[PDB]
């Protein structure tokens, strides 16, 4: 939505460990939908008081 | 409104003139077979229980339209449906 | 007369096309359908696609083709004048 | 037969046909397979994980024992596994011949059997079918309704009119928008066209 | 869902229009409302005048919010209570022997 | 059937021991993968000292990634080569790629030997993780394995560090594929709304919907395409010697009974010299046909498509009335020749009255006629076929029911088929990694924003492009071909100037710089009676030095340019190119008279602060040496051994190539590059189609067009009939103008009301009629 | 440059010019249709010295056609933007010679006043307006650029009376065509197009002037 | 929707699911006119590129190419069983290839059996081994 | 001069494999073309177009 | 002995902690095409099978139970704590690759009809309907009855 034209996705480096890579849809929602690797914690959010 | 009915956003165009739906068809999942001709097609039984075709009676064969027609909606080889020439259209199922 | 040039000079060549073979056997299969008297002699069949096929191969057809041109005319043909093509 | 099946390697395939226990193959004590899939299936798509399945699964039936499928191991799954497998009394490459089930005759090739780990997906083909002589006819635009839920017809997408053009079929066509779907009459006034 | 992440200032590529380069950043609260504020620096990519200045590749007026045109940053120096070029010069950077 | 169930009692069926292969081979294919990563490292270590030669067209960094392309398919195809010859017959994987399937050679390699490079988007692998791709891996490391190059196949697994990146090519084409696949519904949606107009009507002139002709007859033969076979024209001959002694043949042949064998009825015509006119004049048509040939095929490709093969008719003959070279047969030569001219009169498919009309009859059938005379010519029935009277009786009674069959059928609704003529190849791989190579750039846009920019027909193309040609000495000499690459070559003046600088020096005569001291002082002869009183502030410019001897430039041709730009009140001076660097100083030409305070005027007309800093910002942008703005600056030269073009003829005959020196722009100004010299005006071609109208016209556009269509094709691999590239040219070039004819112009157009309707606005247009 | 590179554009534009009026129907002689450039310089003394009218002396007169008309004044005028006062001064050449065409050739442009007048002129008179930008250069030698050969009154009207093409049925063409301004075609006649067919040959098509 | 695999490769569709629509015509003149226009007997060589749509791979391909194997003899007793498997038949049995020792047959006769006695296709074989030209150019070795 | 000259030599490429012979010139001037991964119900080939004397064909 | 660097500072804990849920199904998923393992994520899901214990305490619209959920013989360890064994999709049917007669071209399989008999991947089609009884009005409303 915020930012389009010519803004292919493909595949970023950063997605080793952290998304699996072989788990997509084969429709056409394909690469747009992400999912979450087996091993990993997703922040909750802290107070660094 | 009036206009939105006839412009195009689905309306008496798009979804009449150029997407409407038609009567007499069938779909299902296509399955291989080579041993078929080139043009021998699949038909199921459950879809050649329902789609008919009007076929005028001609004398040169009347004994077999009517074997058809006596049998009643039995079974694969008979008749459901039948239409005079005035336009009477004579069910065979609830026939006394 | 101001219309139908057939009689002097024609251009198109001589041959039944695909699409004048689909209707002439499509109108005679109809008329057929509709107690018509048969043209040949009938063999013992009651296939309405094949008795309007059979006619066709004997040229017996009493039928003319009206082929309609672009420019506002019109041209004749008959069944004798136009070979079949397989 | 016709409903749609799938795999756990990705080759999905429907069920084809179905024929009984001896019209189909057999091997030698008489061990008869349960799905055949098409051989020229793995080198279209280079599917070889299929074949580490169906090699893997022997050697583990002869054992007794539930045999890791670890993609990054130092066991080597090239030559222990096919030493191992011809100890039991079967060949190491795990290809076996089978005979003819209607003949009787030794087959050419070999016949890579060995068990195989699939899925059922959820597309009941007698659920997607819909056929309808003459039913139910909508008021609107006097069209049928919309689907199996209502018995209604089947869509016409315009890509279905625009290639009939070119088939040149004037009278097929107008059966499917004017005869054979919508028909109606309208009486229309020889002085004027206003239809009144 | 995914968004980016705020409060980091990104340097991006925008040369499809009359600009150049465009600094994102947003500015979003802890837990209080977090009004999203997106800061919009960007660097045009206009050449040539005529007769003035002949010098308009050399600005930089970002976008900033609310605002209806582009204003320039150095404006708002003047209203931070800085009124010396020494002192804004400190700001940028830390080491101004380059 | 009987294939089908043969197949049951033989067997073909694959496992694990279809896909080993030697185990002497396999110790090799490792061997070979490792000789190849010490020619990549050599490379890093010879790159790292300062001491590699750069590719000549291309900087350091691209160097590098060009030079490790060749290592590594070299690696992935010495490799492929050992295992093909290891696998024998009996295999059965091997007989799925012979018979012709989904696999080829390159299949093999990736499951047994090595996979090869996954490159992204023609490119290679970029740096997105800290000038890295993974973090298993080290900083500065341009190792094969980290670069998405698999070095294992799919038998021995793959890495963990090369399994993410095999992975990101499936991506490529499976997202690609989502997207390619909702654009069929789009382009071929907005075709058939525009071409279903015309149709091939009964007068043989195709015509449209509001009644108007569009051409004369269909596939400007007036035949169908259905009976078009790729046949063999043969007539193209090197050798002209060979080419008459095939042909030609005289009577005046050896005393050793030569004539009397296989014909009985040449020893009845013996020194005739009645006869003999009519078989050398027969000769001679052959040679008309023969010079017009080149220019009617300037590329030299006989091998064309032709309805009615005559290679299968002929030799069809010969089996039933069993034909052999041990046979004698009589053939009449006067037979041979009168056939011809009978059947070619049954060609006629118009009018045949006046003497207007064979006019265009002869050279609607011309290559027909050409391939039909050179096919059954009085010797070739004689001598390489060798036919009796009663088998070319027989012959021309069974051409002459092929061709009524080839006809194109009057009513074929060609609307419906022209559109899908072109919608069908583009579904195929248009937008598929750019492939295109040819020792170039990826210049000219090739894929899907191809499709869907010519068809709407904008004002700019996304990537312009225009090939400039060259003759005389340019054509064969590189110094000649270099020289006029300066004078089109948009040299910007701020790439010319290395560095700028303002000083203040009060005394002119006497400066302050003490590098620049003697110049502008032994310069006497210059007029410094006005200069007294100038701007005292200097504006001193450098020439950068590197520049000059890669554009080739003199100091003459800048300061003739400079002063002839901005106006006469504009000094300049310069050194010469033997000191220590390239200077240039600039002054201005004061008057004396009334610039100083005449009439007052407190407005201030120019402080001379800020008068030289509006000049340095104006001259290195509006000031332009020479050369077009709107070609930009990059040139590419392309081997005119690979593609077919420039076929001249020699005194014997042959065609050979002829090399030369050609570049290619980035622009659309074509008035400008052909008003220039030595630059040939007549094969100077471009992809643009506005630009055509308005330099040359509509009448180039029909044949511009259609070139670019066919380049298309050319490349994707498929196959589009030439009666449908010549049709959709003149269906948009109808009415004189380039417009489109999709929905973004339709009111202009003179079609039916209730056509303009059906482009989704109906109410739009009703209100109108 | 305006020194000796000058006078090959000069020469350039001659041998154009020229062979825009034997494409139509006239008869040149073959010594001036081939000539070299030091030949350019020797038929009348050719740059004696600096600044002069070259373009007065380029003033030609051809008289050699089968249709006994001939008289064709051709100047080219001195000033870069052709104001009215030009104008003024050009009409008065044709009229004491009483010449039948005209063609001039305008280095830049003209004036909005001057261009009305230019078109209109008269109702039996047909004056040619050209540009030195297109001339330099000829345009139909290029490979992608067909023959086009002129048609008269009595071939357009036999061949609207053979196949019964009507005047609608037949295709138009813009005004702003320079192959159209090549030959100096009127509004409403045909122009035969002769273009070379890849599967047949040779190729005619016919195109109406709108 | 039982096919033959001939139909499938115009389509270009799969049996994985890909669902296809079957009309019905309700009219006697409208039947004529597709049977003698919008067939598969008659739309196999388009118009479009000049060459056929029918596609003979996969399964029906391999078996093509071994059939004609040199390592292909077949014996007395699968001749006569191939016989009636063809759809139409004159009724002529052929000669052996091979008279002594065992009555057998060669890979490439009863392949033949299906093709008429009236046409041929040459040149044309597009092979893979061997070598591009050159090979069997040399003292003129045709046939493999 | 020399440093110009040799600009227009090496180009941004190579190709030129070595492989394949030509039936035309008696030569062996032909490239290679990886075209055809999946496409559809046709089969891949590696297109060889020959450079010299404009000549193409199929591998298979 | 060979090693480019030894300034290593973090380690992954098992190389296939980069799967998903339904990656982790198919085994030795690098031997397979990359394109081709994404397609597996999309059949999982929209698989048949057992998914929880208590079957007669939920009524689903579109609910599928297997008769005899046995599990797969070549699993993975990765998803013995996933709790995949306990609750499979099918059962380990034995597949020998051959051609038969041709019937299984293009996705399509040839099975046995006396192995369907025995209980080869039956299931039972669980569909719940409902049937909201609202009011119709001031004095309108549903009353169930037998007219
Ligand atoms: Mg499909
Ligand atoms: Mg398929
Ligand atoms: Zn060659």
């Amino acid at each position: 939505r915020d930012g389009k034209l010519a803004k292919p996705r493909q595949l970023h480096n950063t997605l080793w460990g952290m998304v699996c890579p072989a788990e997509t849809p084969e429709g056409h929602a394909v690469g747009l939908v992400k999912n979450l690797a087996l091993m990993a914690y997703i922040s909750v959010g802290s107070q660094p008081s | 409104s009036l206009k939105q009915r006839l412009k195009g956003k689905e309306g008496r165009v798009r979804g009449n003139l150029m997407g409407k739906r038609v009567d007499f068809s069938a779909r299902t999942v296509i399955t291989p077979d080579p041993n078929l001709s080139i043009d021998q097609v699949g038909v199921p039984r459950s879809i050649a229980a329902n789609m008919t075709f009007a076929e005028i009676v001609t004398p040169f064969n009347i004994d077999r339209l009517q074997e058809l027609v006596r049998r009643g909606n039995s079974q694969y080889p008979g008749a459901k449906y039948i239409i005079r020439d005035n336009g009477d259209r004579i069910d065979l199922r609830f026939h006394p | 007369g101001e219309r139908p040039q057939a009689n002097q000079k024609r251009i198109t060549t001589p041959y039944m096309t695909k699409y004048e073979r689909a209707r002439v056997l499509g109108t005679r299969a109809l008329q057929i359908a509709m107690c018509a008297p048969v043209m040949v002699e009938l063999e013992g069949e009651t296939d309405p696609l094949l008795i309007a096929m059979k006619e066709l191969k004997a040229r017996k057809i009493p039928i003319i083709i009206r082929r309609y041109l672009p420019d506002g005319s019109y041209e004749d043909w008959g069944v004798d004048e136009l070979i079949i093509t397989d | 037969i016709g409903d749609k099946f799938a795999s756990r390697h990705g080759q999905k395939g429907t069920c084809g046909i179905q024929y009984r226990q001896e019209d189909m193959p057999f091997t030698c004590e008489g061990i008869t397979p349960d799905i055949i899939i098409n051989p020229h299936a793995i080198p279209s798509r280079m599917t070889i994980g299929h074949l580490i399945e169906c090699l893997q699964g022997k050697v583990s039936a002869n054992k007794g024992e539930i045999g890791d499928a670890t993609p990054f191991n130092d066991a080597v799954n090239v030559q222990k596994i096919s030493n191992l497998l011809s100890d039991y009394g079967y060949h190491l490459r795990g290809n076996e011949v089978l005979y003819n089930g209607f003949t009787g005759r030794k087959i050419t090739s070999q016949i890579f059997i060995g068990p195989t780990y699939y899925q059922r997906l959820k597309h009941m083909v007698d659920d997607k079918i819909h056929s309808r002589a003459r039913g139910p006819i909508q008021i609107l635009n006097r069209q049928p309704m919309e689907g199996r839920s209502r018995d209604g017809g089947l869509r016409f997408g315009e890509m279905e009119r625009d290639c009939q053009i070119a088939h040149g079929a004037a009278q097929f066509l107008r059966e499917r928008l004017f005869e054979a779907s919508d028909p109606y009459q309208v009486h229309v006034c020889n002085l004027c066209g206003i239809m009144a | 869902q995914e968004k980016m992440a705020t409060n980091t200032v990104y340097v991006f590529a925008k040369k499809d229009s009359k600009y150049a380069y465009t600094g994102e950043c947003r500015s979003c609260l802890e837990n209080s409302s977090r009004p999203t504020s997106t800061i919009w620096v960007s660097m045009l990519a206009r050449g040539g005048q005529g007769a003035k200045k002949s010098a308009i590749g050399q600005r930089i007026v970002a976008t900033l919010p609310y605002i209806k045109q582009e204003v320039p940053i150095i404006i708002v120096f003047r209203a931070l209570g800085f009124v010396s070029d020494r002192d804004i010069l400190e700001h940028i950077i830390y080491d101004f022997e380059d | 059937t009987v294939i089908n169930n043969w197949l049951l009692i033989e067997g073909h069926t694959i496992g694990i021991g279809d896909s080993i292969a030697d185990s002497k081979t396999y110790q090799d294919i490792q061997n070979t993968i490792k000789k190849a990563k010490q020619d990549v490292i050599e490379v890093i270590e010879k790159a790292h000292n300062n001491e590699l030669e750069p590719t000549p067209g291309n900087t350091l960094r691209q160097t590098f990634e060009n030079q490790v392309n060749r290592i590594l398919n070299d690696a992935r195809d010495k490799t492929g080569s050992s295992a093909q010859k290891s696998l024998s017959e009996y295999n059965n994987f091997k007989s799925m790629v012979v018979s012709g399937a989904k696999g080829s050679k390159i299949n093999i390699s990736q499951v047994i030997a090595v996979v090869g490079q996954q490159n992204v988007e023609g490119k290679r692998i970029p740096f997105g993780f800290k000038h890295r791709t993974l973090p298993h891996f080290i900083k500065d490391d341009y190792g094969p394995e980290s670069r998405g190059f698999v070095e294992n196949s799919y038998l021995a697994g793959l890495t963990p560090t090369e399994f993410f990146f095999h992975a990101m090519g499936g991506r490529e084409g499976l997202i690609d594929t989502a997207v390619k696949t909702a654009e069929t519904g789009y382009i071929q949606r907005r075709l058939i709304k525009s071409m279903e107009s015309v149709m091939v009507k009964y007068d043989a002139t195709v015509r449209n919907s509001i009644n108007q002709v569009v051409q004369l007859r269909y596939g400007e033969d007036g035949l169908a395409g259905e009976s078009v076979e790729f046949q063999n024209l043969a007539t193209l001959k090197p050798s002209n010697k060979a080419f008459e002694k095939k042909f030609r043949f005289d009577y005046t042949n050896e005393r050793a009974l030569r004539r009397t064998l296989q014909e009985d009825l040449v020893k009845d015509v013996l020194s005739n010299a009645h006869i003999q006119n009519e078989l050398e004049r027969e000769f001679e048509r052959m040679r008309e046909d023969r010079e017009v040939l080149r220019v009617i095929f300037p590329t030299g490709d006989s091998k064309v498509v032709l309805p009615c093969n005559l290679l299968r008719m002929i030799w069809n003959a010969q089996k039933i009335f069993h034909i052999n070279p041990r046979l004698p047969s009589d053939l009449h030569p006067i037979k041979v020749v009168e056939g011809v001219k009978e059947l070619s009169k049954k060609l006629v498919i118009v009018n045949g009255d006046d003497p207007l009309s064979r006019q265009a009859q002869e050279n609607a059938t011309l290559l027909f006629n050409i391939h039909l005379r050179s096919t059954l010519c009085s010797r070739r029935m004689a001598e390489e076929f060798r036919l009796s009277g009663e088998a070319f009786d027989w012959l021309l009674g069974e051409i002459e029911s092929k061709f009524n069959q080839a006809i194109a059928h009057p009513g074929e609704m060609v609307g419906a088929l022209a559109a899908q003529s072109l919608g069908e190849p583009a579904t195929q791989m248009t937008l598929n990694t750019f492939h295109y190579a040819g020792v170039s750039a990826k210049n000219v846009t090739l894929g899907v924003p191809r499709l869907k920019e010519l068809i709407n027909i904008s004002k700019k193309p996304k990537t312009p492009s225009l090939t400039v040609f060259l003759l005389g000495q340019s054509a064969r000499d590189a110094e000649r071909a270099k020289d006029i690459l300066c004078r089109l070559e948009h040299t910007t003046l701020r790439k010319v100037t290395a560095n700028t600088a303002i000083y203040y020096d009060p005394n002119p005569q006497s400066t302050v710089v003490a590098e620049d001291q003697e110049w502008v002082n032994v310069y006497y002869e210059m007029p410094d009676f006005d200069v007294a009183r100038i701007s005292p502030w200097l504006l001193r410019v450098e020439l950068d030095r590197k520049h000059m001897t890669d554009r080739k430039l003199t100091m003459e041709q800048i300061a003739e340019k400079i002063n002839a730009g901005f106006g006469d009140d504009l000094n300049c001076i310069f050194n010469d190119d033997n000191a220590e660097k390239l200077v240039l100083r600039i002054r201005i030409m004061n008057s004396d008279e009334n610039k100083m305070q005449e009439e007052e005027e407190v407005v201030d007309k120019m402080d001379d602060d800020v008068f030289l800093r509006c000049i340095e910002s104006n001259m290195l942008t509006d000031m332009t040496l020479q050369g077009i703005e709107q070609i930009s600056k990059v040139y590419m030269h392309l081997p005119q051994t690979d593609n077919k073009k420039k076929i001249i003829i020699t005194e014997d005959g042959e065609f050979k190539a002829l090399q030369e020196w050609i570049l290619e722009t980035d622009g659309v100004s074509l008035m400008r590059v052909l008003s220039e010299k030595d630059v040939d005006p007549v094969r100077t071609t471009s992809n643009d189609i506005v630009e055509i109208f308005t330099v040359l016209g509509i009448e180039a556009v029909r044949k511009a067009l259609e070139r670019e269509l066919y380049h298309v094709i050319s490349f994707d691999g498929s196959y589009v009939n030439y009666r449908h590239l010549a049709l959709l040219c003149d269906t948009m070039t109808c009415r004189g103008h380039l417009m489109a004819i999709t929905r973004h112009g339709v009111n202009r157009q003179d079609t039916g009301p209730l056509m303009k309707c059906s482009f989704e606005e109906t109410v739009d247009v009703l209100m109108e009629a | 440059m305006d020194d000796e590179e000058e006078t090959y554009r000069l020469w350039k534009i001659r041998k154009t010019i020229m062979q825009l009026c034997h494409d139509r129907g006239y008869l040149v002689t073959q010594d001036e249709l081939d000539q070299t450039l030091e030949e350019f310089k020797a038929q009348s003394g050719d740059k004696p010295s600096e600044g002069r009218p070259r373009r007065t002396d380029l003033t030609v007169l051809v008289a050699h056609n089968d249709d006994p008309t001939d008289q064709m004044f051709v100047f080219f005028p001195e000033e870069p933007k052709v104001g009215i006062k030009t104008i003024k001064v050009y009409c008065q050449r044709m009229q004491e010679e009483n010449i039948t065409r005209a063609l001039i050739v305008v280095q830049q442009g003209m004036t909005p006043s001057a261009k009305q007048s230019l078109v209109d002129m008269a109702p039996k008179y047909i004056l040619e307006q050209f540009l030195q930008q297109e001339l330099l250069i000829n345009i139909t030698e290029h490979e992608l650029v067909p023959e086009h050969v002129v048609m008269t009154k009595e071939e357009v009207t036999e061949l609207l009376a053979r196949y019964k093409l009507r005047e609608n049925q037949l295709p138009r063409i813009q005004a702003g065509d320079p192959v159209a301004r090549y030959f100096g075609i009127k509004r409403g006649q045909v122009v035969k197009i002769i273009r070379p067919s890849e599967t047949a040959g040779r190729y005619i098509t016919y195109r109406l002037v709108q | 929707f039982r096919l033959n695999l001939s139909v499938t490769t115009p389509y270009n569709a799969d049996f994985d699911g890909d669902e296809m629509n079957l009309h019905l015509p309700q009219s006697l003149e409208t039947r004529a006119e597709i049977q003698e226009l919008a067939m598969v007997p008659r739309m196999i060589v388009t118009p479009q590129s000049n060459r056929p749509v029918m596609g003979i791979v996969q399964d029906t391909l391999t078996a093509v190419r071994k059939f004609t194997k040199r390592d292909v003899f077949l014996e007395r007793g699968e001749v006569m069983n191939l016989l009636m498997f063809l759809s139409t038949w004159d009724g002529k049995v052929p000669q052996p290839a091979i008279l002594k020792p065992r009555p057998l047959w060669t890979g490439k006769q009863i392949f033949s059996l299906i093709i008429p006695g009236h046409i041929n296709c040459i040149r044309t074989h597009s092979t893979h081994p061997d070598d591009e030209d050159s090979g069997p150019y040399k003292h003129i070795s045709p046939g493999d | 001069k020399e440093a110009i000259r040799e600009h227009q030599m090496a180009k941004t490429g190579g190709t030129q494999t070595d492989l394949f012979t030509c039936g035309k010139c008696k030569k062996k001037n032909c490239t290679y073309t990886q075209v055809q991964t999946r496409s559809a119900d046709e089969p891949m080939t590696t297109f060889v177009v020959c450079n010299e004397c404009g000549n193409r064909w199929k591998f298979c | 002995e060979v090693a480019y660097c030894s300034t290593y500072t973090h380690c992954e804990i098992h190389p296939s902690m980069i799967l998903g849920v339904c990656a982790s199904i198919i085994p030795f998923p690098d031997h397979n095409q990359s394109p081709r393992n994404t397609y597996q994520s999309a059949m999982g899901k929209q698989a048949m099978g057992v998914y929880i214990t208590n079957f007669h305490v939920r009524m689903d619209t579109l609910a599928h139970v297997l008769y005899y959920p046995q599990k797969p013989l070549v699993t993975t360890r990765s998803m013995e704590y996933l709790r995949f064994r306990e609750l499979p999709a099918g059962i380990n049917s034995i597949v020998a690759i051959a051609s038969y007669t041709g019937y299984n071209q293009e996705d399509s399989v040839i099975m046995n009809r006396s192995a369907v008999d025995r209980g080869f991947f039956r299931s039972v089609f669980y569909r719940s309907y409902k049937e909201q009884e609202s009011k119709k009005g001031f004095d309108q409303e549903e009353v169930f009855e037998k007219p």
